[PDB]
């Protein structure tokens, strides 16, 4: 068992957060002031959970998380909700004034107020683990303290912590839901000065949820509510190899040997199938293959793009539920036979798996209903670079007049880090071009 | 030097002194060194009464400075409704062009005099008359979007 | 941020700042002693943006009132809502400034410029986080336009990473016909260039053409063009005092509306237009774009949008909100900027204003704005050329040359909006 730390950063970092505890505690049997009866060895334990929770002598059950904002309104919800006892109290930091959706301001003037104390409260945490293997890091490409406080925050635990791996769940933006119209410099900035931090990051974009809110939950006008809790879902269960036994990404080192052939290339694209109305409870139960066959169909993405047009480099299929080994593989041999899916010359044409068989959990109040079986796919393949490609056209519009650029060079930053930051992400498209 | 005394009491809106200077031979068309005279400046600073005295003591109505500016400019341009028809009855050039190209109707258009406009259309100013750019008073209320202007100089 | 400290200057600031707090409390349920009788949380969440709060949970405006004329106090004092004002808020001069810009600036409001200070002082020192600053002001005459100016200057230097916000009014000869105010607006906004975050634009032109042309009011009052300022002023503010969907701030505000930091000039718009004592969301959103519906007399068709912001007040469905707004984006798209991606932002408020079901206000930063520039600064070359009243000025130890500068920097200011009005992304 080796310990990893999740670290929340602004609203949507900590919103995201905070449905992603509420689904573990309900996967885990975890109440919400932390006692969990099914755990036999009280005030410790070396079980696959220990992974993502501490145990203290009276049982309670404490996530190994930390919350951080430079405004405190959002942080207060958490400190006042349903799960209000669950979380070490100095685990929730928040600052007194927000970086006003401004990467300068979350990166170098009001973020600097604050990062120490960041530090020495991770630091606490980390001195409570025999084997820290590293970070899960939650947060939005568009806000100020989401894009600087983020970079500032990963720079120092790459000095702080060397070896400890660093895994991204990163909030792109969508027109439907943005805060600011800054929201692409944001972006360009935090993706530039991030990169040689991060070791795997899992994007998810707001138009995609959005658009799977509004086609296959029938939600009219979808809120952060509706997004959040189908965004924790799909994070419970990529890291749902962490927190129970199982063969496939047990470890964060192994997401990075089995999605990230290069380390500039570490954005994989998570696909999750069945997302199935609450108000269908009666939905005829779909099999292995038709839940397989829906991770090919670009409807069902996290990240908008179509893999048709690009070609993979790896794919991992995690299933959960009542999932029989040879029905999937009689799926994917289907599946090869398929004229859309095309593997890169030098990597193996092969799809990695691995089966939970528990099925997914629902949250009460939520939009989705029970499934007996369910899957997520992450793949990494070079269509992800049309993601990159529609930000980077944004940020050339308005670049091309330096419109908003006093307001970085006011708090802090030089002009030229804007143009260093497009030749590294030019860079990247390329990247991404030069494999296929 | 009266002259001097005159152009100050005639700004200031001293009638009396106005009426002393003159009697003490103060010459009435005495000019300050940008060529403005006593009716020019008391048709600027609103003194009625002087520039009724003035005019009936041989100023000349259509004195010009080195702008090109007669008092009937200047009287449009500050909006004194009173000496514009005083300067009028007696003689004043309603069309006299300054330096600028203006004339008493581009400064009473320009400033939003209403009334003052209307008059001038009354005494004949004439509508085509462009300044140094190629504007008429009627440029002058489509390009500001002054439909009250616009409704006047149509009429 | 949280905290707000509004200060009045002259006559018109004066005047429409008393009319702000009578409309703004009326909607948080504080009555003239300072006590709250309403009947939502709501109205209570936000409180802290304009009020301190007081023994006997008595709410008092963080309002400083300013004045070179000491008989504004009295006018003020006799209001409804005129015993709410601290005392000590009040700093009134012996004689007001003549509608002279330089007395302002340079003499008599100069010597009075200390005591404001101190005042603003206390009350940002009791400030738990201050935002910033915001003023009411008229650009025409001589202490709202010249103190007003020197106090937002000094205001600047002790609080530089404060935002600065002003609700300016522009003259116009339909009102006030006084030949000196082009000289007191252009002096005035060389400084509103350099010193101002954001400046609401709320053109007297424009309030007189509403209620003569719109309104059928013959003979419009200053009661009567104070009616519409109230409303874009509460209009404006709705999303500082109501929790809604965004926590909005000054700072998120001029983040996102200003691109380039000369251009903080807006344009306010409001709908439905109404005249004291006397709509669907397709018809709010229409006339939300309408020339007819904005607060400063420039024609939106005649420019581009670089950015919008749009709030809506009442009950309506948000997604229907969302497809109007979308709407007109598209049927107006050549009205827009192509180079600023997603810049129309869109919030709804549940709370409407008195006497309205449903209202829409409307931000526009727009580059129509140089209309309104450009007959200033025609009017101020028209005296200027003849050098008209310039001893008032030059006598209060004005320089000449700081009359050409003001000249120099408004006309190069409309070149910069024709030069973005004209760019295209390519
Ligand atoms: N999915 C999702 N997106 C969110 C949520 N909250 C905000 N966003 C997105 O995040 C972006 C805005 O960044 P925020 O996280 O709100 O800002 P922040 O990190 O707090 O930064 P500042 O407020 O500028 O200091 C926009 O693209 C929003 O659509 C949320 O709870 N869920
Ligand atoms: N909209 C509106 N304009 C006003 C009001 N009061 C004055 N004005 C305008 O403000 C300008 C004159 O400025 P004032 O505010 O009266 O002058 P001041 O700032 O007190 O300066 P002095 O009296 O010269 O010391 C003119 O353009 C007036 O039309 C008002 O209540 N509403
Ligand atoms: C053009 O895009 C933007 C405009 C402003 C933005 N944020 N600031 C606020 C938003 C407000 O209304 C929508 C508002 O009411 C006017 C407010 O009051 C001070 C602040 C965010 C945007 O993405
Ligand atoms: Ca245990
Ligand atoms: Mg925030
Ligand atoms: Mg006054």
């Amino acid at each position: 068992m080796r310990e990893c730390i999740s670290i929340h950063v602004g609203q949507a970092g900590v919103q995201i957060g905070n449905a992603c505890w509420e689904l573990y505690c309900l996967e885990h049997g975890i109440q919400p002031d932390g006692q969990m009866p099914s755990d036999k060895t009280i005030g410790g334990g070396d079980d696959s959970f220990n992974t993502f929770f501490s145990e203290t002598g009276a049982g309670k059950h404490v996530p190994r998380a930390v919350f951080v904002d430079l405004e405190p309104t959002v942080i207060d919800e958490v400190r006042t909700g349903t799960y209000r006892q669950l979380f070490h109290p100095e685990q929730l930091i928040t600052g007194k004034e927000d970086a006003a959706n401004n990467y300068a301001r979350g990166h170098y003037t009001i973020g600097k107020e604050i990062i120490d104390l960041v530090l020495d409260r991770i630091r606490k945490l980390a001195d409570q683990c025999t084997g820290l293997q590293g970070f899960l890091v939650f947060h939005s490409f568009g806000g100020g303290t989401g894009s600087g406080f983020t970079s500032l925050l990963m720079e120092r635990l790459s000095v702080d912590y060397g070896k400890k791996s660093k895994l991204e769940f990163s909030i792109y933006p969508a027109p439907q839901v943005s805060t600011a119209v800054v929201e692409p410099y944001n972006s360009i900035l935090t993706t530039h000065t991030t990169l040689e931090h991060s070791d795997c990051a899992f994007m998810v974009d707001n138009e995609a949820i959005y658009d799977i809110c509004r086609r296959n939950l029938d939600i009219e006008r979808p809120t952060y509510t509706n997004l959040n809790r189908l965004i924790s879902q799909i994070v419970s269960s990529i890291t749902a190899s962490l927190r129970f036994d199982g063969a496939l990404n047990v470890d964060l080192t192994e997401f990075q040997t089995n999605l990230v052939p290069y380390p500039r290339i570490h954005f994989p694209l998570a696909t999750y199938a069945p997302v199935i109305s609450a108000e269908k409870a009666y939905h005829e139960q779909l099999s292995v293959a038709e839940i397989t066959n829906a991770c090919f169909e670009p409807a069902n993405q996290m990240v908008k793009c179509d893999p048709r047009h690009g070609k993979y480099m790896a794919c991992c299929l995690l299933y959960r539920g009542d999932v029989v080994p040879k029905d999937v593989n009689a799926a994917i041999a289907t599946i090869k036979t398929k004229r859309s899916i095309q593997f890169v010359d030098w990597c193996p044409t092969g799809f990695k798996v691995g089966i939970n068989y528990q099925p997914p959990t629902v949250v009460p109040g939520g939009d989705l209903a029970k499934v007996q079986r369910a899957v997520c796919m992450l793949s990494n393949t070079t269509a992800i670079a049309e993601a990159w490609a529609r930000l980077d056209h944004k940020f050339d519009l308005m670049y091309a007049k330096r419109a908003f650029v006093h307001w970085y060079v006011g708090e802090g930053m030089e002009e030229g880090e804007f143009s260093e930051a497009r030749e590294d992400m030019a860079a990247l498209e390329k990247d991404y071009e030069e494999v296929g | 030097d009266l002259g001097k005394k005159l152009l100050e009491a005639a700004r200031a809106g001293q009638d009396d002194e106005v009426r002393i200077l003159m009697a003490n031979g103060a010459d009435v068309n005495a000019t300050d060194a940008s060529g403005l005279t006593p009716l020019h400046l008391a048709a600027t600073y609103g003194h009625l009464e002087i520039v009724e005295v003035l005019l009936k003591h041989g100023a000349d109505v259509n004195a010009i400075d080195i702008m090109g500016s007669t008092p009937l400019h200047l009287a449009a341009l500050i909006g004194h409704l009173e000496i514009v028809e005083v300067l009028l009855k007696h003689g004043a050039d309603v069309n006299a062009v300054d330096t600028w190209g203006d004339t008493p109707l581009h400064l009473a258009a320009i400033m939003g005099h209403l009334e003052i406009v209307e008059v001038l259309l009354k005494h004949g100013a004439d509508v085509n008359a462009q300044d140094k750019f190629g504007k008429t008073a009627f440029d002058i209320s489509i390009d500001n979007g002054n439909e009250d202007l616009a409704e006047i100089l149509q009429k | 941020m949280r905290e707000i400290v509004h200060i009045q200057a002259g006559q018109c600031g004066n005047q429409i700042g008393a009319k702000f707090w009578e409309v703004i409390s009326d909607e948080h349920g504080i009555d003239p002693t300072g006590s709250y009788h309403g009947d939502s949380d709501l109205q209570l969440e936000r409180i802290n943006v304009y009020y301190n709060e007081a023994t006997g949970n008595k709410y008092v405006p963080r309002a400083i009132l300013v004045d070179l004329e000491p008989g504004t106090m009295d006018s003020v004092r006799s209001g409804p809502f005129g015993q709410i004002f601290r005392p000590d808020n009040f700093v009134f001069g012996q004689s007001g400034a003549g509608n002279n810009w330089a007395k302002g600036h340079y003499t008599e409001g100069a010597e009075l410029v200390d005591s404001v200070l101190d005042v603003v002082r206390k009350e940002s020192e009791s400030c738990d986080c201050l935002q910033g600053f915001q003023l009411t002001h008229s650009l025409g005459g001589g202490t709202g336009s010249g103190m007003g100016t020197l106090l937002i200057s000094k205001i600047r230097e002790e609080y530089p990473d404060r935002i600065m916000n002003t609700f300016s009014v522009m003259p116009s000869p339909k009102v006030s016909d006084t030949v000196v105010e082009p000289y007191n607006a252009t002096l005035s906004v060389h400084q509103l260039v350099e010193n101002t975050d954001e400046t609401y634009c709320i053109d007297n032109e424009a309030l007189y053409d509403i209620c003569f042309r719109t309104l059928k009011l013959t003979t419009p009052t200053y009661g009567d063009l104070n009616h519409l300022v109230s409303a874009t002023m509460s209009g404006v503010t709705t999303c500082l005092r109501f929790p809604g969907q965004l926590n909005a701030d000054l700072r998120k505000l001029a983040v996102n509306m200003v691109p380039f930091p000369r251009l903080h000039f807006f344009m306010p718009g409001f709908a439905p237009l109404t005249s004291r004592g006397s709509l669907t969301v397709p018809e709010l959103t229409q006339q939300m774009f309408d020339s007819k519906n904005m607060m400063a007399a420039c024609d939106p068709r005649h420019g581009r949008y670089l950015t919008v912001a749009a709030i809506f007040r009442g009950r309506m469905s948000m997604k229907e909100v969302d497809e109007q707004m979308l709407n007109v984006q598209n049927k107006n798209s050549s009205y827009f900027v192509e180079w600023i991606p997603n810049n129309v932002k869109t919030a709804v408020c549940d709370i409407p204003p008195r006497g309205l079901k449903m209202s829409a206000t409307f931000i526009g930063n727009s580059t129509a704005i140089q209309e309104l520039f450009k007959r200033i600064s025609e009017q101020f070359t028209a005296m200027f050329r003849r050098k008209a009243f310039l001893h008032w000025y030059t006598g209060e130890g004005m320089d000449e040359m700081e009359f050409t500068e003001a000249e120099s920097n408004m006309n190069d200011l409309v070149s910069e909006y024709q030069q973005y009005q004209d760019a295209t992304a390519d």
